[PDB]
């Protein structure tokens, strides 16, 4: 039951350049449960990342959440990172502050 | 609360 | 309007790693309140919600005993579902189980349910009588029989009945102010161009709670549910949610289109246009 996940990267509020926000990575419908998720800031890794909203669908496919604080600047870039076996290399999503 | 004392599978 | 509790439990192994990796998380309608992870160091049921400080040493004591002993049960059923599908011991499987409860406004049991999955696939679930069980498999017609020879309906029926109910009640009291909220969603309509002579509208709904949502885009005053494209309502960190809904449409008329959100937040729904 191999299942690829869809990743997704948004922000909390409307990206405001100095202005407090949450960057958000929702990873879902996957399975097996086993995976890495990354969030980068300019190529490197964010450190104080949280996991939060564990869930599965009624598929049984997985569901969750990576986020963390941030304050968007005109520079800087913004991306998730992740590894699953129904994938030969990690995939990576940018943040597309215009989406 | 969770539940406890389950019987297995 | 109605709430619930329930309970995501998922127990993997890995073979040549140790022991299984358990996880408990538990909600309160769209909120996460409580968890346990094995493998987090001194493993303990956590507060995910700030009104859980509300709740004694002495809960938090009880809810991390229970989850190792259930940790312990789960490694068990892994272990007999190797057998029961004569499978090998080098590879990795999961056990996903899914428990809870419903209650109407009036605080009175709405329905009740239990449901278990082997490997991402339907194993047994209680039925909505709360009394029998359907078993998905042979494999799973074993364990129907084992639980009924045990009468381990009837014991889970007084859970839901019981302590479910009266525990999502008292979560209910107790955070309130955080789970009988409304956020009034806040939305806005972005532009993208496209390759042939049309464009891309997308209507954005920005931090909601609960959920439940309803966006759509109307021509003419016909719903484009058929050529509309989204994505599931998902969570934004702070726990309010938010959701997007997209449609396809000829450059220059734009104008004709318009997106409409509905929501326990909105008294009328908002009617947005590029
Ligand atoms: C949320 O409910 C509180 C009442 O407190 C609840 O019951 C307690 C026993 C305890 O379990 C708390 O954790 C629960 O939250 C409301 O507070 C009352 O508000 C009224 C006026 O609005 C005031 O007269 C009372 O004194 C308050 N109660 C006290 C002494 O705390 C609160 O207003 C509710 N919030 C909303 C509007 O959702
Ligand atoms: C279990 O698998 C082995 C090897 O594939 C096979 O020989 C055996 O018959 C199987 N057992 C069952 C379910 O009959």
């Amino acid at each position: 039951i191999q299942k690829t996940p869809q990743i997704q990267v948004y922000s909390r509020h409307p990206p405001e350049n100095g202005k407090p926000n949450i960057l958000n990575c929702y990873v879902t419908q996957f399975h097996p449960p086993h995976i890495e998720i990354q969030m980068l800031k300019n190529g490197k890794k964010i450190p104080k990342v949280e996991m939060s909203d564990m869930s599965f669908s009624k598929d049984w496919s997985f569901y969750i959440l990576a986020h963390t604080e941030f304050t968007p600047t005109e520079t800087d870039t913004y991306a998730c990172r992740v590894k699953h076996d129904s994938m030969a290399e990690p995939k990576t999503v940018y943040w597309d502050r215009d989406m | 609360s969770r539940d406890h004392s389950r019987t297995p599978m | 309007g109605p709430h619930s509790l329930r309970y995501f439990v998922t127990a993997v192994s890995r073979p040549g790693l140790g022991e299984p990796r358990y996880m408990e998380v538990g909600y309160v309608d769209d909120t996460e309140f409580v968890r346990f992870d094995s493998d987090a160091e001194n493993p303990r049921y956590e507060p995910r919600a700030r009104w859980m400080e509300q709740e004694g040493p002495e809960y938090w004591e009880r809810e991390t005993q229970k989850a190792k002993g259930n940790e312990q049960s789960f490694r068990v059923d892994l272990r007999t579902l190797l057998g029961y599908y004569n499978q090998s011991k080098g590879g990795s499987h999961t056990i996903q189980v899914i428990s809870g409860c419903e209650v109407g406004s009036d605080g009175r049991l709405l329905r009740g349910y239990q449901q278990y999955a082997y490997d991402g696939c339907d194993y047994i679930a209680l039925n909505e009588d709360l009394k029998t069980w359907t078993a998905a498999d042979m494999a799973a017609l074993i364990t129907k029989h084992k639980w009924e020879q045990a009468g381990e309906a009837e014991r889970l029926r007084a859970y839901l009945e019981g302590t479910c109910v009266e525990w999502l009640r008292r979560y209910l009291k107790n955070g309130n102010a955080t789970l009988l909220r409304t956020d009034s969603p806040k939305a806005h309509v972005t532009h993208h161009s496209r390759p042939e002579d049309k464009v891309t509208l997308r209507c954005w709904a920005l931090g909601f709670y609960p959920a439940d949502i309803t966006l759509t885009w109307q021509l003419n005053g016909e719903e484009l549910i058929q050529d509309m494209e989204l994505v599931e309502t998902r969570p934004a960190g702070d726990g309010t949610f938010q959701k997007w809904a997209s449609v396809v449409v000829p450059l220059g008329k734009e104008q004709y289109y318009t997106c409409h959100v509905y929501h326990q937040g909105l008294p009328e729904p908002l009617t947005l246009r590029w």
